RNA sequence: AAAAAAAAAA
């Protein structure tokens, strides 16, 4: 539901790299681009942020326990 | 060769056999290794033709 | 059809414009039906037929929800496509985006949900893309040290321990008082050992005064859980009034035994019988160890023989360690030239960074364009690469094909499995052991 | 009259617009739904008349 | 239920000694070294330090199991050199060869920084 | 029988990564090395977790296991710190861990993205990676978000946590690794033919060759032995990379030393 | 459906009713346990 | 002790000796939800 | 079989017996199944299951 | 159904013998063999009783002559830990014990075979790979039994009947039943080819693992100007005593 | 604690 921080076969830490993805990818640029100048160039980061979904922000959503 | 190891030299031997074949064949194998890929399964184009 | 994404041009005005009929399967045996325009343009010397009545607005959708998940189905075997259509529904994800307010007796969640990088265009509508259940893996197809025989696979440790396909487990248990008028009396308190006959030999301190546990406390073994004490029937022997030492028996909910995790959600509320009613979640954490059961989007399913760390495995002149290896000889019995397309379009997609496509019966997806593109990315043309080994750091004299494919969990895990037994209890009738 | 016709990758991209106009229509447990209400309202209208 | 604590791959227990040494008998001047809670690293370092030695005839490590982190090197040398003096010579070499690395990598570093 | 006599030639240095040639030195050392400087090396993370307040929308354990993967700055700092067995404290005393502390409670109508900016330490030199972000004040790039997001929570959702970190390496676990990817390699020509090439024309040249254009293939050489490696040690912002090969080094005196020691106790039998 | 009180509406109405937007319903709840009904097959009647 | 609980709805926090039914006394809410613990448990970050 | 009147598929012709509709495959598994031929795998298929 | 039993997932092992079996901890430490105290090992059965069951190796009970059980778990007195001549202690199953390992559902003979306990961390069953093909095994979610004889002459029948190296021919066709496969075969068919010209260094690598060596290395193929074996020449190591074919 | 039903794995 969330970026993990680390890379699951490089151990690059990817945690910083997400919002920033999305900034990117809203103004202008594809995702090739955005990986790009992201600094990931390897496919095993990049496969990280390509397939990437934010489900907390659909848990976000829901009404807190406590007030 | 499994059938006259079992049947020349006895059951104990050829089992011992079985296991020193198979520790020695997947060290070797770490020296030079299987693959297969999407690259076996291409022939050449004019067999393909 | 493209301003209805802006206002109102629904499907109901493309059914009633007179383009779209719904032709039954009794009506097929009168009608004609075509794949593709293509078929339409065809010249009158060479045409099959010439009076066509119908045409397939796509020949994809005849699967169905879990067939339509494999990437490239035309490419794998029927009764592969079978086996992951019946392991398609065992997979491991996010089920549902409330699951924090639900209560099932059983539940899983993966930690990072990851949407497929080689999918179809059938899964926009299944929800996939939003509620995934799977993880994109880098996966290598080589033989190492002979434990990943007979359709086993070897995880990568590093990456577990970073978080690869670690899930948790809920756990329901629910009680209830019954207050009626002729019945034994039942409260939810916390037992004592001088007012309850019968008490199991448990750890009765992590109870709170009502008898119920609060959420956050880890418990282990057989904790007792749900604390209720029943009231004993009124046997007041005149004999003796000595022997009434206890007055309650204890009815308590225990923990299962084999099962250790930290009691997440605690309810209570009343029931349609307007009794107390108490339904509490507990979660387990899921680590991936030896002989959890994984599986492809093709059909490979298999088990973790073993698990390795970084430094004792191959890895890549990019220093590029995979997640998990699978064995070559699972390939050409299992017929899955789709999953060798997968992980070619997989690594071509990461390289450079677009969501793959693979729609079954797509004339725009081919093996050698997929190939020429990935040529131009610094790397094989057939996907191979040059990796070395682990224990000593010599160059393996095969290539192996190595890119990232999308791999699936599975619910049969071994903590679930395992079972032994010296001796314990026998039937009230044969005298014979238990079951289950 | 020709430039209705549709091409070909056009053909693709307008049969998964139609397939996307269905699928936002209909949805996918639409069968289910309508069962209900025609067993909510005509048919316990018609046992009950 | 059953996983093995992530500590006991570089921890020896209570009262485990790290080297076993015990004498071959099929020849002479043969002997084995076990070594405990350690990986391929440092038999590989080991056996290819002992092999620039002409002196011996045999050395070789090799781990029985990889959930059992232990390994074994059998050496047999020459009747005029014990193998473990053989061991010895060889650690010893490796400590100064990876001295000379580090001295080298440190000077390395130094004029790489310097030289901007 | 002596030992050998190698050299040194660094092509590229920066702050997260090196690149560099070793010239006459074993396979086994190339090796070795790269294995001890990915799992023997040692590193600061987060280990002892304690929770007050989670009352956001994860769990306990993921939040932990998030916190742990956090690369600290500790490369004057790991050197000196000692191990929890190796003390004869027992409530984690300052030179055996290293205290964070964390309390964000979230009041706006906003997203509050809780960082590791909010990971307050008890050690003034101890920190997270994001202080090297922090001072770009250049900021062309658009955004401001270099931090290692921890969790986002909305209005009404607090976290308060206390957590030690303590030294380990990542042969324990893998969130010690110092490294982010050790990239190594030896004969980019093929001239020792220890890979088989079914068609050396289909395979792109390595940026480490000395072959031409129309050259695919080295000529064979049966004399040959590997004795020139290229590394590329890319660093996870835990440690720099020249660091990481120093206290790697430092590993193999340690341990090479431990077995002469050994040797040495149990000759005397 | 179209009788239930989840009819019509949208995703944020569901989302303060603690209910999932993507669920797509379909099942009876029966003392609190999710039921679903399985179509059957059957011959077609009045056919020859 | 007379503890205390959440409802499901006011997220108020109703507190009630444990032998009263289970009723929010603002809006009558007939599901309520226990406060999390104030034992402090060791977690590991692996 | 003809599952229909005198047609395995609605997309072929009444009385055909040529290769296409009567389940021979022309086409390589690394090609790629046309439709049809994919659904008489999947009638191949189902018998040995 | 029977008492003592177990079963669970299977995992490959290639490095186990045939003979054994890869049995998880807690498995050795909930089944338990009832050992008899003999004066040859007093001691080991003395020192197994004072550990108990919260230590492994240990014990849970003692079963004296006059059929009195003695447990462990419940902080025993120190008064009944004697340990006479003939005496049951039903310790946990340590390493080398004759166990029963079977595969349902059994259609022949070979389908359940005899193995030695060897005590490994996990939770699965480690076994050799040839087992697959007596057992029809796939490792794909199989769940898969054991039992632990409970009488010392049962396990003498296990060790001279129910052994695997005794049921290597099978009686149906007069044909064995486990044979090397997967990429093992592959291997050995890619080993010994022709071409395959092997240094000192790769066979010195490939000399431990055979247990059975007699500690004389062969005289390479190639002598000079480098010393090079054949795949041949180690395979030939690999085979014993008298063998023509 | 029994019995029945359903869902699955081999
Ligand atoms: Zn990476
Ligand atoms: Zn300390
Ligand atoms: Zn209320």
């Amino acid at each position: 539901m969330i970026i993990p921080i680390r890379c699951f076969t490089c151990g690059k830490v990817i945690g910083n790299k997400w919002e920033s993805y999305l900034g990117l990818l809203q103004a202008e640029y594809t995702e090739g681009d955005a990986l790009d100048a992201l600094g990931l160039k390897r496919y095993c980061c990049r496969r990280m942020l390509l397939g990437h979904v934010d489900l907390i922000e659909k848990l976000l959503n829901y009404a807190p326990l406590e007030k | 060769l499994l059938h006259i190891c079992f049947l020349e030299l006895g059951h104990d031997i050829a089992g011992r056999f079985y296991g020193n074949i198979q520790t020695v064949i997947n060290n070797w194998l770490l020296f030079e290794g299987h693959s297969i890929g999407i690259g076996d399964t291409i022939a050449d184009p004019q067999t393909y033709n | 059809l493209k301003e209805r994404d802006y206002n109102n041009y629904s499907w109901q005005v493309l059914v009633a414009s007179g383009v779209v009929e719904y032709i039954d399967t009794l009506e097929e045996e009168t009608v004609m039906i075509a794949m593709s325009p293509y078929d339409l343009k065809q010249d009158k010397d060479y045409a099959y037929c010439t009076t066509y009545t119908h045409c397939e607005i796509h020949p994809a959708m005849i699967l169905g929800v879990c067939a339509s998940i494999i990437p490239f189905p035309d490419h794998n075997q029927s009764p592969r496509n079978t086996y992951q259509s019946a392991m398609g529904k065992q997979a491991m994800g996010v089920y549902i985006t409330n699951f924090h307010v639900r209560m099932d007796t059983l539940a899983h969640v993966l930690y990072y949900p990851m949407k497929p990088l080689v999918t179809t265009r059938s899964m926009e509508y299944l929800r996939f893309r939003e509620l995934p259940a799977g993880i994109n893996s880098i996966v290598a197809i080589l033989c190492y040290t002979g434990y990943n025989q007979e359709d086993s696979v070897i995880l990568n440790a590093s990456a577990v321990e970073r978080g690869f396909f670690r899930s948790v487990f809920y756990r329901s248990y629910k009680d209830s008082e019954n207050k009626r008028v002729g019945d034994q009396e039942e409260n939810f308190e916390k037992p004592h050992r001088g007012t309850c006959q019968g008490m199991r030999n448990a750890h009765y301190d992590k109870l709170d005064d009502d008898g119920i546990i609060a959420p956050g406390i880890r418990v282990s073994g057989d904790d007792v859980v749900i604390g209720k004490t029943i009231t004993l029937p009124e046997n007041d022997d005149e004999l003796d009034s000595n022997t009434k030492r206890f007055s309650k028996r204890d009815a308590s909910t225990f923990l299962r035994n084999s099962e250790t995790g930290i009691v997440d959600q605690v309810m209570l509320t009343l029931n349609s019988e307007g009794y107390k009613f108490c339904k509490i979640r507990v979660r387990s954490v899921r680590i991936p160890q030896i002989g959890d059961k994984f599986a492809s989007r093709h059909g490979q399913k298999g088990t973790c023989g073993i698990q390795y760390r970084q430094e004792d495995m191959a890895f890549t002149c990019e220093g590029l360690a995979p997640d998990i290896i699978i064995n070559p000889h699972a390939i050409p019995s299992r017929m899955t030239i789709g999953h060798l397309i997968e992980c070619l379009q997989g690594k071509l997609g990461s390289n450079k960074g677009e969501i793959g496509d693979a729609t079954p019966f797509n004339d725009a997806v081919n093996v050698q364009k997929i190939s020429t593109f990935l040529q131009e990315y610094g790397y094989h043309l057939r996907g191979n690469e040059v990796m070395y080994n682990g224990h000593t750091g010599r160059k393996i004299n095969a290539q192996v094909f190595l890119g990232p494919t999308y791999y699936q969990r599975l619910k049969h895990m071994v903590d679930d499995k395992i079972h032994s037994r010296a001796r314990g209890p026998v039937q009230i009738l044969v005298r014979q052991p238990m079951e289950g | 009259e020709n430039a209705e016709e549709i091409s070909h990758e056009l053909w693709q991209e307008a049969c998964w617009i139609v397939i996307n106009a269905y699928f936002d229509e209909k949805g996918l447990v639409r069968q289910q739904l309508d069962s209900f209400d025609e067993f909510i309202q005509m048919s316990v209208q018609r046992i009950v008349e | 239920m059953n996983a093995p604590p992530t500590f006991e791959s570089f921890l020896l227990y209570e009262g485990e000694k790290k080297i076993i040494k015990e004498l071959d008998t099929k020849v002479t001047n043969a002997a084995i070294f076990t070594i405990n809670k350690e990986d391929h690293t440092l038999g590989n370092m080991i056996r290819n330090q002992l092999l620039k030695d002409p002196n011996v005839l045999f050395a070789g490590y090799k781990v029985p199991h990889p959930l059992e982190h232990k390994f074994v090197i059998r050496i047999q040398t020459t009747a005029d050199y014990s193998p473990q003096e053989a061991f010895m010579n060889a650690i010893t070499d490796l400590l100064a060869e990876l001295s000379l690395f580090e001295e080298r990598f440190k000077d390395a570093i130094k004029e790489k920084k310097e030289g901007g | 029988p002596y030992a050998n006599q190698p050299s040194v030639q660094i092509t590229e240095l920066t702050d997260d990564n090196v690149k560099f040639v070793l010239e006459d030195t074993e396979l086994s050392v190339a090796n070795s090395l790269r294995r001890v400087f990915i799992a023997e090396t040692p590193t600061l993370a987060i280990d002892w977790v304690q929770l007050e307040a989670n009352s956001t929308v994860l769990s306990d354990e993921f939040l932990a296991h998030r916190i742990g993967l956090i690369p600290l700055i500790s490369d004057d700092v790991v050197e000196r710190l000692q191990y929890t067995r190796d003390c004869i404290c027992l409530d984690f005393c300052p030179e055996c861990s290293v205290e964070f502390t964390l309390d964000v409670k979230c009041s706006e109508e906003q997203t509050r993205h809780v960082t590791t900016a909010d990971l307050k330490s008890s050690n003034a030199k101890v920190l997270p990676v994001t202080s090297r972000n922090q001072g770009e004040e250049d900021n062309e790039y658009g955004e401001s978000n270099d931090e290692i997001l921890i969790i986002k929570l909305r209005k009404g959702q607090e976290l308060k946590l206390r957590a030690y970190a303590k030294k380990g390496f990542g042969k324990e676990h893998a969130k010690w690794n110092p490294t982010a990817g050790v990239c190594f390699e030896y004969d980019p020509d093929n001239s020792m033919r220890h890979t088989l090439y079914p068609k050396p024309d289909e395979w792109p040249k390595s940026e480490h060759t000395e072959l031409e254009d129309d050259q695919y293939e080295a000529p064979y050489n049966w004399e040959a032995k590997p004795n020139k490696f290229f590394f590329n040690v890319e660093s996870a912002g835990a440690l720099k990379p020249e660091n990481i090969v120093v206290m790697g080094v430092q590993v193999l005196k340690n341990k090479l030393s431990n077995l002469q020691t050994q040797l040495s106790h149990e000759s005397q039998n | 459906s179209t009788y239930c009180l989840l009819s019509q509406l949208t995703d944020r109405d569901l989302t303060e009713l603690n209910e999932c937007p993507l669920d797509p319903g379909g099942y009876f709840i029966i003392n609190g346990s999710e039921k679903v009904l399985i179509a059957q097959e059957k011959m077609a009647t009045n056919t020859v | 002790t007379a503890m205390t609980y959440i409802c499901g709805e006011c997220h108020h926090e109703n507190e009630m000796r444990p032998r009263d039914p289970i009723r929010c006394r603002e809006c009558g809410y007939r599901i309520m939800y226990k406060k999390r613990t104030k034992r402090l448990v060791v977690f590991d970050a692996r | 079989p003809y599952g229909f009147r005198k047609r395995t598929l609605p997309h072929f012709i009444k009385d055909d017996y040529g290769p296409e509709s009567r389940g021979f495959v022309e086409n390589s598994y690394l090609a790629g199944l046309t439709p049809s031929e994919f659904y008489f795998h999947a009638m191949g298929g189902r018998e040995g299951l | 159904r029977v008492d003592f039993s177990a079963r669970t997932v299977i995992t490959p092992d290639p490095n186990l013998r045939i003979d054994q079996v890869g049995v998880p901890r807690s498995i050795a430490q909930n089944l338990t063999f009832p050992e008899l105290v003999t004066p040859f090992n007093i001691d080991r059965m003395q020192e197994l009783v004072r550990r108990g069951n919260s230590q492994y190796p240990g014990a849970k009970y003692i079963v004296r002559d006059n059929g009195e059980r003695i447990d462990l778990r419940f902080h025993p007195k120190s008064s009944d830990l004697h340990l006479q001549c003939g005496y049951k202690v039903e310790r946990h199953l340590r390493d080398d014990d004759l166990v029963i390992f079977n595969r349902q559902p059994t259609l022949h003979k070979m389908s359940m075979m005899g193995h030695r306990v060897k005590v490994l961390p996990w939770s699965t069953f480690r076994m050799n790979l040839s087992c697959t093909s007596p057992y029809n095994a796939d490792f794909d979610g199989d769940e898969m039994n054991l039992h632990v004889p409970q009488s010392m002459e049962t396990r003498a029948e296990v060790e001279n009947i129910h052994i695997t190296p005794r049921q290597i021919i099978t009686p149906q066709a007069n044909k064995p039943v486990m044979g090397i496969v997967q990429d093992t075969l592959t291997a050995v068919r890619k080993m010994t080819k022709r071409d395959v010209f092997i240094t000192r260094e790769q066979v010195m690598n490939l000399l431990m693992f055979l247990p059975t060596w007699d500690a004389k290395m062969p005289q390479p193929c190639i002598l000079k100007p480098r010393p090079l074996w054949t795949g041949k020449q180690i395979f030939s190591l690999i085979i014993p005593g008298n063998v023509n074919m």
